[PDB]
RNA sequence: CGCAAGACGGACCAGAGCGAAAGCAUUUGCCAAGAAUGUUUUCAUUAAUCAAGAACGAAAGUCGGAGGUUCGAAGACGAUCAGAUACCGUCGUAGUUCCGACCAUAAACGAUGCCGACUGGCGAUGCGGCGGCGUUAUUCCCAUGACCCGCCGGGCAGCUUCCGGGAAACCAAAGUCUUUGGGUUCCGGGGGGAGUAUGGUUGCAAAGCUGAAACUUAAAGGAAUUGACGGAAGGGCACCACC
């Protein structure tokens, strides 16, 4: 297991790409920069109904199978990004978001700066479900 | 006949005003119809604090609040319980809830 | 469960005690005899609930008075405090003082002594 | 609406004949 | 409303709060004024709601400066209000 | 990449910072070492490293984080160089509030150096001590001076320095502390902040500018 | 996916949930670190002052 | 991490502003226009409402160019269901965007013509003007800008009540009406047949404007009240309810 070699004073940092969706949750664990990529787990990986894939359970199971990777490898420590779908759709994050993030403070993993990163727009093109809305 | 004073919209010496989207429903609806909420919330929880304030390699670090503002169709915002009815005689009272 | 009196009960304790409010007391078996004796109640079951309801007013009137009963010697502790007493005295020291226009007002009536002034900050909230 | 659509039928029933009274004549 | 107000003979005051046509009789609210320049000297006299630019003759080249309302004196010492 | 588990075959670094910042180790990243054509200084040069300026200055405010490009790999090392400046969501997010109003502006402008800058800015006005009414809207010539005012103090300020001077003027934001001061007799105007700076055009690299940035 | 067992002590009972009221919103610390508590959903009589058994303690209780 | 394209101008954004209405929201410049306010300026009845006639007129639609990101009639599939040519899902043509011509209709609504006069109170609000203490900034200053406390014009609205009105709902106008007359344009006469047939006129088309009758029928309709019902909301309840 070759990681940074020195953290017994520091810690090593990433950033972790929490995008919950009312569909699916992911977490995506990147370098500093996250051009270079560490495991990725998704909540359909750890459930076996598609209507699960969006729920806290599957969230944690997630979270724990990327913090395990992430101690194993080198890192101990993480920046949060958290996603919900954002421009021209549901703009608030999933049910998944709060499990997830509290699923890496108990798992050893050390928490640094926490952002929403949720893409906005200044103005939209138009919204699917034509003028009188999806009605059902 | 008339149930409202104002049409049940706040337009006044105006003809048009820009439409928008229903939040869950993708609607048509006028802005100045439309049920506006801004919600301010917590991004982490009110429960899950003391998990996150404990691991946190800052000694004194602030959690992040989530601003959305919301807006909602009339049915839809019925529908969701975020208004109800009234009845004729206090339909008139248009002060905001008490906290 | 139940255990909630009926204005029967109630009406009937409420007069109990502001006719006969020396000749009862603080326990039971006792009130009990004592209503047995001054009214006539055609029950033992009701003669128990109300000389029950009795007792639980009794602890009361001991306290501060209750708004539905009215007897002589709680009346004379509100009737010699609505005569005149001590605690009030004339109006507290008879030197008392005004600002302008008042003074400007009491100008145009003639008066002529014993006042003061202040000015304020120019408008209110400042 | 049996309003609107009453209009529309009727604007076709009409927009027929008058084709027809036409093309024959 | 008192219900029986005097119309004929109004307040001193009050018949100079309302505008300056609902009065019982009209009177404007500008008036004229000697103005002085410290530099030249004149008498030099200036309608209050002037509206134009006023020179004095030669020397300061002004002496009051139009504005949506009354006229303002740049330094224009000691101006006195004209009477009837 | 479905080499024998590809992070046996990756390589670490260290990022430096440049020389205003009072830190200087940013962090760590992993390349893939070098191989028969694809080699580790191109694909590590030019990434961009988001960092907060509290984890770089030590001694201020937690939002302002800024934009760090890669420019030249040094034995286990790299060498960064400032790329564009912002501010975090749940600042701007709550500064825009109600019955107020929002005043925005933009320039570009020249650093005596090649560096051709984007730079935005915002302001708020604000409700006064003793006000009794609800709203503290300006007027649209009021809101027009106000923008005026902005961009010329934003421009004088950028054309007369060097990349490295500004940057120093963006560390503690004296600019936005200047023009709350500047409008202050226009609407009160309780907030300036440079919200932004985009890096548009900037000159070939003469690493010997890179290297004086690094000592 | 591993985890040991983790005992619990109610200290409230707060409510009466499901869609015939046939469980029981319940609050509990650790038994380890009393600094610690949850609330979960029990189904048979709980009093105050019992001591549960969790076999998955990372989780909490929503509603229903 | 960059590149390109075509849409769209969020949060600030309000019972707030402007325009004859339809409508109008990123910065900067240019072009002409406009209401209100201030005026001891000027002309001197020059005005109000309006057949004929005229300008503008959301969306959709038609003709000829450019472009085509997103969304999406028609259409093709996947579901749901007795059926499902629908509601839900994955695509997708015309269209949606700009230019040059047409079309002239909307629950185009304040379902309320325009001009003028009179009849209660209150607190706010956008514009202009006037007065007055005190805070605040520059230049220490006078000016002025942000607040503060009032007054006057006219503007979008609100609350209030035995002005008064009305079948009432409600309305400071829908009031000043059997105590009926300030001026003027449009327009209705039980419900259908029917905005139909036919003639005329306009348009490339779709269609717009004008517009009956035979026959048929005792009601159609408005406001409010009391029940019953609701796949409406709130609070409770029963092993003839469930767990
Ligand atoms: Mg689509
Ligand atoms: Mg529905
Ligand atoms: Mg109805
Ligand atoms: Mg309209
Ligand atoms: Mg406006
Ligand atoms: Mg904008
Ligand atoms: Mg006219
Ligand atoms: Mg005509
Ligand atoms: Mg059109
Ligand atoms: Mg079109
Ligand atoms: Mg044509
Ligand atoms: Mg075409
Ligand atoms: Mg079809
Ligand atoms: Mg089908
Ligand atoms: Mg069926
Ligand atoms: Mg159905
Ligand atoms: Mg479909
Ligand atoms: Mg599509
Ligand atoms: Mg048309
Ligand atoms: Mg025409
Ligand atoms: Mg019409
Ligand atoms: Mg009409
Ligand atoms: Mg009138
Ligand atoms: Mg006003
Ligand atoms: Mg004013
Ligand atoms: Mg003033
Ligand atoms: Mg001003
Ligand atoms: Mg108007
Ligand atoms: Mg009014
Ligand atoms: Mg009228
Ligand atoms: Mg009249
Ligand atoms: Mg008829
Ligand atoms: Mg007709
Ligand atoms: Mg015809
Ligand atoms: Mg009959
Ligand atoms: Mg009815
Ligand atoms: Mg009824
Ligand atoms: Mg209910
Ligand atoms: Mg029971
Ligand atoms: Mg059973």
């Amino acid at each position: 297991s070759l990681g940074p070699q020195v953290a017994e004073g520091e810690n090593v940092f990433g950033v972790c790409h929490i995008f919950a969706s009312f569909n699916d949750t992911f977490v995506h664990v990147t370098d500093l920069s996250g051009k270079e990529t560490i495991c990725r787990v998704t909540g359909g990986m750890k459930v076996k109904a598609d209507r699960d894939e969006s729920s806290p359970y599957a969230a944690m199971l997630a979270a724990q199978d990327v913090a395990q990777r992430c101690k194993e490898l080198g890192i101990t420590a993480l920046h949060i990004k958290l996603r919900a779908t954002g421009g021209n759709r549901t703009k608030t994050p999933g049910p998944g978001a709060q499990s997830a993030l509290r699923a890496l403070a108990r798992s050893g993993m050390k928490i640094g700066r926490i952002e929403d990163v949720t893409p906005i727009p200044s103005d939209s093109t138009r919204r699917k479900g034509g003028r009188r809305g999806r009605r059902l | 006949t008339k149930k409202r004073r104002n049409n049940g919209r706040a337009k006044k010496g105006r003809g048009h005003v820009q439409p928008i989207r229903c939040t869950n429903c993708a609607c048509c609806v006028p802005k100045d119809k439309a049920i506006k909420k801004f919600v301010i919330r917590n991004i982490v929880e009110a429960a899950a604090v003391r998990d996150i304030s404990e691991v946190s390699v800052f000694d004194a670090y602030v959690l992040p609040k989530l601003y959305v503002k919301l807006h909602y169709c009339v049915s839809c915002a019925i529908h969701s319980k975020v208004v109800r009815n009234r009845s004729r005689e206090a339909r008139k009272d248009r002060t905001p809830p008490p906290r | 469960m139940g255990r909630v009196r009926t204005k029967t009960v109630k009406k009937a304790a409420r007069v109990i005690i502001e006719k006969y409010y020396t000749r009862l007391g603080n326990d039971f078996h006792t009130n009990k005899r004592v209503c047995e004796e001054i009214a006539i109640i055609p029950s033992k079951k009701l003669r128990n609930k109300i000389a029950g309801y009795v007792t639980h007013l009794m602890k009361r009137i001991q306290r501060g008075p209750v708004r539905g009963i009215s007897i002589k010697l709680q009346e004379e502790e509100r009737e010699r405090r609505d005569n005149y007493v001590p605690e009030v005295s004339a109006l507290d020291q008879e030197i008392i003082e005004v600002d302008p226009d008042t003074k400007e007002m009491l100008k145009l009536l003639d008066f002529g002594s014993l006042s003061n002034l202040q000015v304020t900050q120019p408008t209110v909230g400042m | 609406m049996r309003a609107k659509w009453r209009k529309k039928r009727m604007r076709r029933l009409k927009r027929k004949r008058r084709k027809m009274r036409q093309r024959s004549k | 409303m008192p219900l029986a107000k005097d119309l004929l003979h109004p307040s001193p005051e009050e018949e100079k709060r309302k505008h300056k046509k609902k009065r019982l009789v009209q009177s404007p609210n500008s008036y004229f004024m000697d103005v002085k320049c410290p530099g030249c000297y004149k008498i030099t006299t200036v309608f209050s709601h002037a509206q134009t630019v006023v020179l004095c003759v030669g020397c300061s080249t002004v002496l009051c400066q139009p504005t949506g309302g009354k006229a303002r004196l740049t330094e224009g010492c000691s101006f006195r209000r004209k009477q009837h | 990449k479905k080499v024998v588990d590809p992070f046996s075959k990756k390589d670490w670094y260290d990022v430096k910072a440049p020389a205003m910042f009072n830190i200087r180790n940013i962090g760590k990243t992993l390349v893939t070492r070098t191989q028969g054509t694809k080699i580790a200084s191109d694909g590590l040069k030019g990434r961009v490293f988001e960092v907060s300026l509290a984890d770089l200055q030590n001694d201020e405010v937690a939002f302002r984080k800024f934009k760090l490009i890669t420019e030249d790999v040094q034995g286990k090392n790299c060498l960064t160089n400032f790329h564009g400046m912002d501010l975090t969501r749940d600042k701007m997010c709550s500064m825009v509030k109600k019955w107020q109003t929002m005043i925005e502006a933009h320039v570009d402008v020249k650093t005596t150096d090649g560096y051709l800058l984007h730079l935005f800015c915002v302001g708020f006005t604000k409700k006064c001590n003793n006000q009794i009414r609800k709203t503290s809207y300006a007027q649209h010539q009021q809101v027009r001076q106000i923008r005026k005012k902005m961009m010329e103090i934003m421009t004088r300020e950028v054309q007369t320095n060097d990349l490295k001077e500004v940057v120093n003027k963006l560390i503690p934001d004296s600019i936005g502390k200047d023009i709350e001061k500047a409008c202050q007799s226009i609407y009160p105007l309780h907030d300036v902040f440079v919200r932004k700076v985009k890096m548009l055009k900037k000159p070939k690299f003469e690493l010997g500018k890179l290297m004086e940035l690094h000592g | 996916r591993v985890q040991p067992i983790k005992l619990a002590r109610v200290t409230k009972v707060l409510g009466r949930t499901g869609s015939q009221g046939q469980c029981t919103q319940v609050r509990v610390e650790f038994m380890d670190d009393t600094s610690r508590s949850i609330i979960r959903n029990v189904k048979g009589p709980v009093r105050e002052g019992d001591v549960l058994t969790l076999l998955e303690s990372e989780r909490e209780a929503r509603r229903l």
